């Protein structure tokens, strides 16, 4: 539009940003923090959902009167992907599962969807589309999850030219499934690690840190037609990592090896589980793939974020995982884990 | 003129002394305090069947809010403000205009519904009779928005209870 | 009402509809008025 | 006093009220200031702010006074005053069936002695008028304060402090908590100049500046 | 003229020994107040947003006003020790929700017509 | 048919959630007396299923009845926070709507709704207990439209 | 009369309606548009214009302390007739 | 009565010339870009400024400071006044230095070239209120208005 939405107020809640956003998947663990960014400077955000509007109940306080609006969509129902976006200025897809369903597939969930969310996109008028890609994706990737991202990243780059595209590392937070299921694993005694975790090195990036950089990727105009990779300040060993989680959480850690082949039969045992799957062979895959190093590609620095550490921020994410005798252990108490060096 | 209320000696011949004994030794006056609640379950409950029966209410009842017409259709409000400054809360935001007839008509009128204190005070300063507070008070709703009643909204409900507000006006109007 | 109906006018609701809130016909509050300041719009021809 | 329409006098209460108020001024005249009695049979007596505890001592100790109830005590902001505030006790006497007003006055930064010693119920009404006007009491048992919630900045009654204040809270999911943020109002609050610009009453009129 | 009754000290040298006294009841209670709150800063953090407040009144030289800054830090203390302000309370001093906004003179331009 | 299995199931819990609704004992202004009143015994709440419980963590409902205020707003989260799920919330009156007399004050959270999750609105000064119970009414219709499983089911 | 914009969206009787381009028309989508149909322009068009012999008529809107407060009207101009304030009913003076 | 012309016609936005030639919305960033990369192009009496009538000083002075940091001085208004002799170097030579409520204690006023019942409404009421109560005598040189 030549003459869109103009700013005004001084950011607050009652402020009027000028951002008119639809966000995909705004009921999970990525959409909450967007939604509540986008909301709490006074933004348009139109959430479609597929759950019950029970569990859209938290997302309600995070906008001014009219400024949170709820709709019904289907992932292939063309129909409702155009009236939830035939007014928006500004389109984010974070849809994503990881694991797949009896309905849905990742190809279904990472390739189809966010083709035909682009697709719809593009006709309705939108300027302004954020993709959120996988920084492991590649094509030659043992893990079907990272196939369908590298599939899908390029559908969207065709679909939307203009389109930016964003690649976290593994994303840690409150609700995370990442720092939350190494401190699950206490459940099943010891913690078995692929060739020991020595093998296998990762970078996470905070969760605010990626929601705040996917909101400067709105207002910046140099992020069209960009693809990002988001990730931390420190790469660690899988190995470092976990054994910080365990120490943060105050719990016994006992790793042992485990075969490639073993960990695998033990994804396919747990996938049977007709509800949200402890683990699958795809998760083995992604934990124990190396995180990677893309420098020709810009970052969260670029966008304007300081990547937070994960030392400052675990104990916020772990501390409900201590028992009462720990619960009061300051954040000063357990020395950072080793670093590989740049 | 004052009373005691626990200002009393009590008996101190055998006769009493043995009543009290008798008291305290086999809780007469608690076999007493059950005695009342025995009769109460013989009684008939004060209990209305809800909402297959409604408490009673009277003319006068503030309940929701209404913008009425004259018997022609057109609309009694004409702008005055009055209800906008005498609302304790501020809850009526008004704009108006002449009309395309050179009328003086209102283009907002809006009660937010979550500010009002439902006091009356707007149909009590309306020289038309045009705001009233309506016998309706079911009207909850699920979401805040749907209670920043604007001038369509306020039309709707008029039109919708005009039978029953004009004969609660009918019934008061000679008290006011 | 069957002994007392109440008075007939044309703009009265015939059909009465119950509290709608939580379905599609609820009402959805909105501003009654029009737009207070016009924008300029440039002149479609160039002017070279 | 047959007008319906219109209040009667009591002139035998009205004299027996100016007769005491020069009582109090005979006997205090270290601390008093200026005595009053308004047409509704009010007694006023503005003191010193030195002679709180004198004046309050002898008003519930003399066998004349026997003001042995603290009705209430409150603080006025008057900001065109060199001294803003002003200090209002609301005495009564059961013996003598009386009500008697005890003013003073303060600023910012002047401390009042604390009256708790001579009537217990102003504990409360000098934490009150701390947390709410910023008026400091000396020796007080116990000064914080008492209606505005924790770490609130600033004092709410007085007239320079703005009606829906500074920050509003809501709650952030991202640190789960309740925050506080500056205040941004979806509708502001509508300003009314109610205001005749013709005189009221002139009984009051001030003389021209 | 200019003769006051004073509050608790009668010069600045007097009234800085108030603030001393008042620095050191803060600086040895952070620790604490990290441990109770189970606030998710460190103990540097926070003497450091003490520090930061007792320097935004360093340019006073009436004693009566640094009687009164004595006064409400106190107040502050008192409700930190007890547990009377919540986590909620205690984490207002560092904004962590409030977006940084502009300072120099072309970011405050773009954005609105404040100052 | 699993699709007309997953549909009673889901009619027999949302009935026994709608049938057995227990109101946190938690009231703040005015607006708790007309609550009061909704217990006594001409309305009889109790006759509906619906039993106040003081403990946060044996109550379904939350119902905000009068003024909430910034000093009073960080114990309301808590105490919603303490309810297990699944909990919906009852906003009662303009105070706990959107502040109503005192929506300019310093000191006054304007509605409850920035604090926390609002399944019903129950507008009034104060609602009367039979307006109240409307709530309580209207609140149990939405609970029996509830597709918990249903939408589990085509995941 | 209710007219429906272009785009399908009804117009009050204010006048008031939603542009093409105006992302405010989202708030509308599964929900409708709430719009009084009997416009007030309209109906009290349509009431006949009342003849009097006097040269000064006075309404109170009927109904008595029901109406508005009672207004006297002037019916000596020819050319148009004259129009309460209040309820916008209208009286005309016969044969001038 | 002029004010609801606040109304109509107000520019909202930067404007910039696209590749057709036709104005469209820009941001402020775009459009202070543009006419700073022009400036820093262009100095001396390659840049000039025109004021209209309706500008105010601090911005009136703003530009040529601006102006000034290029070397020009070419900063011109609508409205021409003779700078032959004194020009603008002396107040008084470009004043009304009588005052308005001067007007009431002349006894002689010459207008030349001038109407100002229009030019200036409220001092050709001053005038009047000179003439009906000081007997004030008015000579005109110029078209004969009312
Ligand atoms: C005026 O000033 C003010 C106050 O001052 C008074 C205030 O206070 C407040 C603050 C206000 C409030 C906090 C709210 C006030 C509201 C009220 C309604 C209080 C008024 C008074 C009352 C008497 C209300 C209700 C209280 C009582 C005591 C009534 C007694 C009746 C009852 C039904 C209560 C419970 C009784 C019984 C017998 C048990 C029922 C309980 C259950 C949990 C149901 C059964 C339990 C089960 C576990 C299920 C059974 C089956 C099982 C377990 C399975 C078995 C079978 C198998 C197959 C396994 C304000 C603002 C105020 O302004
Ligand atoms: C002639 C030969 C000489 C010997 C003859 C002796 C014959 C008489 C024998 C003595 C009779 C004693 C009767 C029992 C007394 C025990 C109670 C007592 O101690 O009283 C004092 C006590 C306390 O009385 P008190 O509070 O006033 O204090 C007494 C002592 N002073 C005054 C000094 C402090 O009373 C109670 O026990 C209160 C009862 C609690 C409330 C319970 C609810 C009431 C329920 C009523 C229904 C009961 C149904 C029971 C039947 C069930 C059937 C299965
Ligand atoms: C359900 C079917 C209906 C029948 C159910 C039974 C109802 C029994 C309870 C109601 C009794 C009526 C109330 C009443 O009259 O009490 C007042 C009366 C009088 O109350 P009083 O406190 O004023 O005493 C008067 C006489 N003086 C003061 C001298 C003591 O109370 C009694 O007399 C009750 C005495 C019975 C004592 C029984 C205790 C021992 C129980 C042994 C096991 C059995
Ligand atoms: C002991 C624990 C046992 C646990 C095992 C499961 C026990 C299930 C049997 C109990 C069924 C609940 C009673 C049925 C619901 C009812 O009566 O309400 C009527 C309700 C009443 O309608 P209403 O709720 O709208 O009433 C509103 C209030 N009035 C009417 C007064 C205005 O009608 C319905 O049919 C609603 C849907 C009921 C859904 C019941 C489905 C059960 C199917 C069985 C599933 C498999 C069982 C395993
Ligand atoms: C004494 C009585 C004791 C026994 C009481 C027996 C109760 C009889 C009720 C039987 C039905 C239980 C179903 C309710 C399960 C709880 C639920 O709603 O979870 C919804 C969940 C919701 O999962 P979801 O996938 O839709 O979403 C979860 C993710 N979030 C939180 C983001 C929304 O769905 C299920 O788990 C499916 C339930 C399968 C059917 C139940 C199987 C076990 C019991 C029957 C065998
Ligand atoms: C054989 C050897 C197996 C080796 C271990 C394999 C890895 C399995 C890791 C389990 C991870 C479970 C998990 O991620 O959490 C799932 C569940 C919910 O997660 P929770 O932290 O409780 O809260 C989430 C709120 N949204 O949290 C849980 O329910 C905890 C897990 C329960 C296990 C029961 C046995
Ligand atoms: C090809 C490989 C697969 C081969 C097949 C495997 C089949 C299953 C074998 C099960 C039995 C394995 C027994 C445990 C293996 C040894 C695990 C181990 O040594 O790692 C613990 C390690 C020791 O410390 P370290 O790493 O040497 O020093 C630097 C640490 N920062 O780090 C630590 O410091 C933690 C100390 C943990 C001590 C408990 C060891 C685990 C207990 C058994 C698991 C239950
Ligand atoms: C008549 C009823 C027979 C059936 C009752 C069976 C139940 C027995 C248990 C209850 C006790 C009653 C029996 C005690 C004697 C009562 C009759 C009596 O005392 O004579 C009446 C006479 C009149 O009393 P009066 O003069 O007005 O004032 C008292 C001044 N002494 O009073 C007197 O002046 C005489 C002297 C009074 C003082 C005597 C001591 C009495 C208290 C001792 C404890 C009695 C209870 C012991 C048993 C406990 C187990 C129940
Ligand atoms: N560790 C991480 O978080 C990582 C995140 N990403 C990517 O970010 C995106 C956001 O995921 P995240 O927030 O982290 O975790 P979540 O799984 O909690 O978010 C998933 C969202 O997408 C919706 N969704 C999933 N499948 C469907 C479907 N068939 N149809 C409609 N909606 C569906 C979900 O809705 P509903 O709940 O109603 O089913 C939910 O709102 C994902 O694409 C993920 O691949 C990339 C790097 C790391
Ligand atoms: C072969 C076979 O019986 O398997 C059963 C199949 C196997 O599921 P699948 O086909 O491998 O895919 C399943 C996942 N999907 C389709 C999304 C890819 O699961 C089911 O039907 C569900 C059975 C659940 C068993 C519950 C046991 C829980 C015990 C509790 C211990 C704590
Ligand atoms: C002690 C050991 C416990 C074992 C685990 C028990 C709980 C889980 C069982 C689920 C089995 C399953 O598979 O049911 C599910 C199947 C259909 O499967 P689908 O659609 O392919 O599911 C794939 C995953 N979705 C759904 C997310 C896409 O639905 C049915 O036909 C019935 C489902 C309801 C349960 C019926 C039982 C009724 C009991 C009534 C009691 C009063
Ligand atoms: S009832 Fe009272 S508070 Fe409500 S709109 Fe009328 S005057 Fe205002
Ligand atoms: S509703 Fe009545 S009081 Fe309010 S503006 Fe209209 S005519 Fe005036
Ligand atoms: S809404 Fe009305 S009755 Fe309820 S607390 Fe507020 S003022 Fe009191
Ligand atoms: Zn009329």
């Amino acid at each position: 539009l030549h003459h869109a939405v103009i700013p005004h107020g001084k950011g607050g809640r009652s402020s009027v940003s000028g951002i008119v956003a639809t966000v995909f998947g705004a009921t999970g663990f990525l959409g909450r923090y967007v939604v509540n960014h986008l909301g709490r400077m006074g933004s348009q955000v139109i959430v479609p959902h597929r759950c019950e509007p029970y569990d859209t109940m938290h997302l309600r306080p995070m906008g001014d009167l009219g400024q949170i609006i709820f709709m019904d969509w289907n992932g292939r129902d063309k129909d409702s992907i155009r009236r939830a976006v035939e007014h928006s200025s500004v389109v984010i897809n974070l849809v994503g599962r990881e694991w797949e369903t009896q309905n849905f597939d990742f190809e279904d969930v990472f390739v189809k969807i966010p083709q035909a969310i682009a697709q719809v996109s593009k006709e309705a008028g939108v300027e302004k589309f954020i993709h959120i890609s996988h920084l492991n994706a590649d094509i030659k990737s043992s893990s079907k999850y990272l196939r369908s991202k590298a599939v899908g990243e390029k559908e969207v780059r065709e679909t939307f030219p203009e389109a930016t595209i964003i690649k976290p590392a593994e994303i840690f937070g409150r609700e995370d499934r990442f720092l939350n299921y190494f401190a699950n694993i206490r459940w099943f005694g010891g913690v078995p690690l692929i060739s020991l975790g020595k093998k296998t090195v990762k970078q996470p990036v905070y969760i605010v840190d990626v929601t705040k950089g996917i909101i400067n990727a709105i207002k910046d105009p140099d992020a069209r037609g960009k693809t990002f990779a988001f990730v931390g300040p420190s790469r660690y060993l899988l190995f470092d990592l976990v054994q910080y989680v365990f120490a943060v959480a105050h719990r016994p850690f006992l790793p042992y090896p485990l075969p490639h082949f073993a960990y695998r039969w033990i994804g396919r045992l747990f996938e049977i589980s007709p509800f949200e799957p402890w683990t699958t062979r795809d998760k083995v895959e992604r934990i124990h793939t190396t995180d990677k190093i893309l420098p020709h590609l810009p970052g969260l620095e670029d966008l304007g974020v300081e990547a937070t550490p994960l030392e400052l921020k675990a104990i916020e994410v772990l501390r409900r995982h201590r028992t009462y005798r720990w619960l009061s252990s300051e954040i000063e108490d357990v020395q950072p884990a080793k670093t590989i060096p740049t | 003129t004052y009373k005691y209320v626990n200002l009393r000696e009590p008996s101190m011949d055998m006769k009493s002394v043995t009543d009290r004994a008798a008291q305290t030794l086999l809780w007469t006056e608690l076999i007493r305090g059950l005695g009342m609640t025995l009769s109460y379950l013989f009684r008939e409950p004060a209990t209305i069947n809800y909402p297959f029966e409604k408490g009673p209410l009277s003319p006068r009842f503030r309940g929701e809010h209404a913008l009425r017409r004259y018997p022609s259709g057109e609309e009694r409000c004409i702008a005055c403000k009055l209800c906008e400054a005498v609302c304790p809360a501020q809850a009526i935001t008004i704009e108006a205009e002449p009309r395309a007839d050179g009328s003086r008509r209102t283009t907002r009128y809006d009660i937010d519904m979550t500010k009002c204190i439902y006091c009356g005070f707007c149909q009590e300063a309306c020289p038309v009779d045009a705001i009233v507070e309506g016998p309706n008070f079911e009207f909850s709703t699920e979401t805040h928005e749907e209670l920043l009643y604007n001038k369509e909204k306020l039309l709707n409900n008029g039109d919708k209870w005009e039978a029953e507000i004009a004969a609660n006006i009918q019934a008061d109007y000679l008290y006011r | 009402p069957t002994v007392k109906p109440p008075t007939a006018r044309k703009f009265i609701w015939t059909n009465h509809k119950f509290n709608l809130s939580g379905t599609p016909q609820q009402y959805v509050p909105y501003s009654t008025t029009r737009k207070k300041i016009q924008e300029w719009v440039p002149p479609s021809t160039p002017y070279k | 006093d047959t007008r319906p329409t219109v209040r009667p006098r009591n002139d035998v209460a009205h004299k027996q009220l100016s007769a005491f108020g020069e009582y109090v001024a005979e006997i205090l005249p270290k601390y008093v200031q200026q005595v009053q009695v308004s047409c509704f049979n009010e007694l006023e007596i503005c003191i010193h702010p030195d002679g709180v505890i004198p004046v309050l001592t002898f008003l519930r100790d003399h066998s004349n006074a026997q003001f042995k109830s603290l009705a209430d005590l409150t603080a006025v902001d008057i900001p065109t005053r060199q001294n803003r505030f002003e200090i209002v006790y609301n005495l009564l006497s059961l013996r003598f069936n009386s009500r008697i007003r005890v003013k003073t006055y303060t600023d910012e930064l002047t401390p009042i002695e604390s009256s708790v010693p001579v009537y217990k119920a102003a504990n409360w009404y000098e934490r009150e008028i701390w947390d709410m006007f910023g008026v400091f009491f000396a020796n007080h048992p116990d000064l914080r304060r008492i209606l505005t919630d924790y770490g609130f900045e600033g004092h709410p009654f007085r007239k320079d402090f703005p009606l829906s204040g500074y920050v509003e809270l809501r709650y952030d999911d991202e640190v789960k908590r309740v925050v506080a943020e500056p205040v941004e109002l979806a509708q502001e609050f509508r300003k009314f100049d109610l205001n005749s610009p013709w005189e009221a009453f002139p009984a009051y009129r001030q003389p021209p500046e | 003229s200019t003769s006051v009754k004073p509050i608790f000290s009668r010069d600045m040298n007097e009234a800085k020994r108030r603030v001393r006294e008042l620095y050191r009841a803060w600086y040895r209670e952070v620790p604490n107040t990290v441990h109770l709150f189970q606030l998710d800063i460190s103990v540097k953090q926070g003497r450091d947003k003490v520090r930061e407040m007792f320097k935004k009144n360093a340019h006073i030289t009436d004693p009566r006003v640094v009687d009164l800054l004595v006064i409400k830090g106190k107040m502050e203390l008192e409700e930190t020790i007890k547990v009377w302000k919540q986590r909620t309370h205690v984490m207002r001093f560092f904004h962590e929700t409030e977006a940084p906004r502009p300072k120099d003179f072309l970011s405050k331009f773009y954005v609105g017509h404040d100052p | 048919r699993g699709e007309y299995v997953v549909a009673k199931l889901d009619d027999l819990i949302n009935w026994a959630r709608r049938s057995s609704l227990w109101p946190m004992t938690f009231g703040l202004a005015c607006c708790a007396v007309e609550m009061m009143h909704m217990a006594a015994p001409r309305y009889d709440m109790d006759r509906f299923g619906v039993v106040f419980r003081a403990s946060p963590r044996q109550s379904d409902v939350m119902i905000v009845a009068g003024t909430l205020t910034n000093k009073m707003a960080p114990a309301l989260r808590k105490v919603y926070d303490q309810m297990p799920e699944p909990r919906y919330v009852v906003s009662m009156g303009s105070c706990a709507n959107g502040g109503g007399y005192y929506h300019y004050s310093y000191s006054v959270v304007r509605g409850c709704d920035r604090i926390v999750p609002v399944d019903i609105y129950v507008p009034g000064c104060p609602p009367t207990a039979e307006a109240l119970l409307y709530g309580i009414l209207q609140l149990q219709k939405k609970i029996k439209r509830e597709k918990r499983l249903r939408i589990w089911y085509r995941r | 009369g209710v007219r429906t914009s272009p785009t399908g969206e009804k117009v009050t009787h204010t006048g008031q309606v939603y542009d093409d381009g105006d992302y405010r028309k989202v708030r509308f989508v599964g929900r409708q548009k709430e719009v009084n149909e009997n416009f007030a322009i309209d109906l009290i068009a349509e009431q006949p214009v009342s003849q009097v012999g006097s040269r000064v008529i006075s309404c109170d809107g009927g109904g008595g302390a029901l109406g508005h407060p009672r207004v006297y009207i002037n019916l000596d101009k020819e050319t148009k007739t004259g129009t309460c304030g209040y309820c916008g009913l209208q009286f005309r003076q016969q044969h001038h | 009565f002029a004010y609801d012309g606040l109304k109509r016609q107000r520019l909202t936005e930067p404007m910039v010339r696209n590749e057709k030639g036709l104005l469209t919305h820009t941001t402020w960033e775009d459009a202070l870009s543009r006419v700073a990369g022009m400036l820093q192009s262009f100095q001396g009496n390659d840049v000039a400024a025109i004021a209209g009538g309706l500008v105010d000083a601090e911005a009136l002075i703003a530009l040529k400071d601006l102006l000034n940091r290029v070397d020009s001085d070419t900063l011109c208004t609508e409205e021409v006044f003779p700078t032959a002799g004194a020009g603008t170097d002396l107040r008084s030579n470009y004043l009304l230095n009588t005052t308005i409520a001067g007007v009431e204690e002349a006894d002689v006023v010459l207008l030349v070239g001038t109407n100002p019942r229009f030019e200036a409404p409220l001092f050709n009421a001053r005038i009047r209120k000179s003439w009906l109560h000081n007997d004030l005598k008015v000579a005109l040189i110029g078209s004969p208005v009312d």
